[PDB]
């Protein structure tokens, strides 16, 4: 049997600039089976006003989400998103790489 | 959405008949035709979906897409061949919309006919050719009934026949048929 | 443009998580969904509950009920002929396209365990099957004539009209142009190189073409093109890189651009 | 196949009924019917698999019940005479137009009261002697009279032994009252053998009529005899 892992990929809406409103997204993407945790987190910590799609399908037979938060970036805020899947032994954390 | 066949159809013994059926459905999904013998159960004769003509033994079922149109066409007809044929065709949303159906009348094939009313001790009208039809009643004491074909399979003979009766005095098997075009050779003994 | 219908089916054995999804789209949008807790087929576009009335999601609910219960049987009968315990998935993916230039697709496939397992044909009316298992099935399935021509009637004829159906209730969504704002960013990179990066977004279709071009001519180096992404706006982003008289070339909707660096 | 009863019911105005309706065919999906004269069969109610039901086109006065995978009955709570009708289940394997498979149907006949139920009355009537010098042939005929509903099987039974043979049947009664609303029905039938086979004084015919009325639990306080579902016949023996 064959699983794949999560691709994740963290970014903004609109290209960012600090102190600059926008949009924080993390797409995550081309996993199965489709049981999967994601949770966007700032300076380790998770975002409670966070929105998600719901499961989507792609025609590879894979799944897909988009989860985001509204939020303000600054030089001192690290951001990330925290997966889990079968396919990983532990929560990995993908950190957002500024845009 | 609405399904259109012809109510009636008579056709004789060993020949041919098409029954023609049109659908003004929502989509389409197929087109069904089911036997419905009288007094019995509905049976699947055909169904087609895509263009062409399906051969079945003696049955073939055609379909036109384009023309929103099938026909259930049945060879070398029998008697077993009377009944109900219902076409119906299914929607986008994989609904059935059923025809009201055809009734198909065979007629049989009389080869030596000798038409007669003879009294049974009730008033029989037999062995007339299929041309012949048989009117109802006009008078309330007096019960007729349409021709019904009999089969003597071991004969190899058909015949037609109608039903005279009354308990009224005034009742005799000379007027009893005399609502219907009888032939004019009909033997009254 | 190109456009697409495509209904998909999940079942899941012995889960931790629905037996069984269904959801639809018509492009990248989520249109209908179901599942074996709400036991409900409900729109997902607004576009589609404002223009299909009760019955029509009164009947799918039902079709959807009966499709479920096909689903898990189905499954439990993969895991029989592959002698597999546990939890294992089953998906069906059907569909079709409209193209810009007026051609039409129609597909049909099936997966276990997020495989290709079978894939139909319509145009020869087969099932190609991937291993001895789907052989069985292809072999079950195909002794079924009438059923083969319905999927292809389904396929060419009735998922085209549903497709069209849906265009026109979602046109001020689905045929929409949103062009893109698109800037070219240069870096110095590792000591003595520069790298070009065009980036796009803001977005709508998410097709969008972008090249880098060399004195007006195709590079013979690599571009690295990012994923198209959603935004979450409804919009999208993309972006294509190189390292080093250079210009990106950018396509969408019918209107080309070029950025010269 | 499909396994529906009963064949025939009588029901008075108000009195509630269950239609019963079984598979063996694994299929999933199952649904009744009501059929009328000059129309299309119409759905009343359907499941489309174990664990779920739907309205159909005429679900009003009715209601039913998926018990399990094979069975599926309807429900008549307060019967109306319009639903007087021939009710027919069926079954398909799936929902996408693989052929439905229909049960024997159901003839029920709703009236106000049972005051105008009557089983039939028969009479065999001989061959003629001129059909038999003139054709060398022989025709007997069976009337089945004054019975009320049309709720009536005829058959011919020769030498203890039912034939087909040289049988027809009209395939409606005719109304002996057309004028009257709850008018008493007639039917007709013949049986044509040679007219040897009919001179041999052996030979035994007998036409008998199946009639389905009331049950025992219907209630019954007319001074004449309760017309109960019952068989009569009229019979003859051949003559030289
Ligand atoms: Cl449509
Ligand atoms: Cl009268
Ligand atoms: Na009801």
């Amino acid at each position: 049997m064959i699983q794949r892992t999560p691709k994740i990929q963290v970014y903004s809406r609109h290209p960012a600039e600090n102190g600059k409103s926008n949009f924080l997204n993390c797409y995550v993407s081309g996993f199965h089976p489709s049981d999967i945790e994601v949770d966007l987190l700032k300076n380790g910590e998770r975002i409670e006003k966070v929105e998600h799609s719901d499961l989507s399908f792609s025609k590879d037979w894979s799944f897909y989400l988009l989860y985001y938060t509204e939020f303000t970036p600054t030089e001192k805020d690290e951001y990330a998103c925290r997966v889990n899947h079968v396919t990983l032994s532990q929560p990995k954390i993908v950190k957002w790489d500024r845009d | 959405q609405n399904i259109d066949q012809p109510t009636e159809m008579t056709a004789t013994e060993g020949a041919i008949v098409q029954i023609n059926c049109t659908y003004q459905t929502s989509g389409f999904n197929g087109l069904f035709w089911y036997q419905q013998h009288a007094g019995e159960a509905p049976t699947f004769l055909s169904y087609n979906v895509l263009d062409g003509l399906e051969e079945k033994g003696r049955f073939s079922s055609f379909l036109s897409r384009s023309k929103g149109y099938s026909y259930l066409l049945l060879k070398e007809l029998q008697m077993k061949d009377s009944a109900s044929y219902l076409c119906a065709g299914m929607d986008s949303n994989y609904q059935l919309i059923w025809g009201a159906g055809t009734k198909l009348i065979i007629k049989p094939d009389i080869q030596n006919p000798d038409p007669a009313v003879y009294q049974l001790r009730v008033c029989l009208f037999t062995d007339f050719d299929s041309q012949t039809n048989v009117s109802q009643s006009k008078d309330s004491d007096v019960y007729i009934t349409d021709k019904c074909v009999l089969d003597m399979r071991s004969m190899d003979f058909k015949s037609n026949s109608a039903v005279a009766w009354s308990n009224k005095s005034d009742f005799a098997c000379a007027n009893a048929f005399n609502n219907s075009i009888i032939p004019e050779d009909t033997f009254f003994p | 443009r190109t456009h697409s219908l495509r209904y998909f089916r999940l079942g899941v054995s012995d889960p931790i998580v629905p037996e069984f999804i269904s959801v639809g789209y018509v492009d990248s949008h989520p249109i209908t969904t179901y599942d074996s807790v709400t036991r409900q087929k409900e729109p997902r576009a607004p576009w589609m509950a404002e223009n299909l009335a009760p019955d029509h999601w009164e009947r799918y609910t039902q079709l959807l009920r009966g499709w479920q219960q096909m689903f898990k049987v189905e499954l439990k009968r993969l895991q029989r002929h592959y002698n597999h315990s546990g939890s294992h998935t089953y998906q069906r993916m059907i569909g079709c396209e409209l193209l810009e230039d007026g051609s039409t697709t129609g597909f049909l496939q099936y997966a276990y365990d997020g495989q290709d397992f079978l894939i139909f044909n319509k145009d020869t009316l087969s099932w190609l099957a991937v291993d001895n298992v789907a052989h069985t099935i292809k072999q079950a399935w195909e002794a079924n004539q009438h059923e083969l021509l319905y999927q292809k009637n389904w396929l060419e004829e009735e998922c085209i009209a549903w497709l069209k159906r849906f265009l026109e209730y979602g046109k001020d969504t689905l045929q929409r142009t949103e062009p893109p704002l698109v800037r070219v960013n240069r870096k110095e990179t590792f000591p003595g190189v520069t790298a070009l990066f065009c980036k796009a977004h803001g977005f709508y279709p998410p097709e969008i073409y972008m090249t880098w071009m060399k004195n007006g001519e195709e590079i013979v180096q690599e571009i690295d093109y990012g994923d198209i992404l959603p935004s979450g706006d409804g919009t999208y982003q993309a972006w294509a890189s190189i390292e080093l008289l250079y210009s990106c070339h950018v396509e969408h909707s019918g209107v080309h651009m070029v950025l010269q660096v | 196949g499909v396994t529906q009863t009963p064949k025939f019911q009588v029901l008075k105005t108000g009195q509630s009924m269950t239609l019963q309706c079984a598979q063996d065919m694994n299929h999933n999906s199952m649904y009744w019917y009501r059929q009328d004269p000059g129309m299309g069969l119409r759905l009343i109610y359907y499941s489309a698999s174990e664990g779920t039901t739907d309205k159909g086109e005429v679900p009003n006065g009715y209601n039913v019940s998926r018990l399990n995978k094979r069975e599926f009955s309807l429900r008549l709570e307060s019967a109306a005479p319009s639903q007087t009708s021939v009710y027919f289940c069926a079954s398909t394997l799936g929902q996408e137009g693989q052929p439905q498979h229909f049960g024997e149907g159901s003839r029920l006949t709703v009236l106000e009261d049972l005051k105008n139920v009557f089983p039939p009355e028969v009479a065999v009537f001989e061959p003629s002697e001129a059909e038999i010098s003139h054709t060398q042939k022989a025709t007997l005929v069976c009337l089945a009279t004054g019975f009320y509903p049309d709720h009536v099987e005829l058959s011919w039974w020769v030498n203890g032994k039912e034939v087909h043979s040289g049988v027809c049947t009209d395939p409606q009664p005719l109304k002996e009252q057309p004028a009257l609303n709850d008018s008493r029905y007639a039917l007709s039938s013949r049986l044509r053998v040679s007219a040897t086979f009919w001179q041999n004084p052996r030979n035994h015919f007998r036409c008998q009529v199946q009639f389905y009325g009331l049950s025992e639990n219907d209630e019954w306080t007319q001074d004449r005899a309760k017309p109960v579902t019952q068989i009569v016949s009229a019979e003859a023996w051949g003559r030289a």
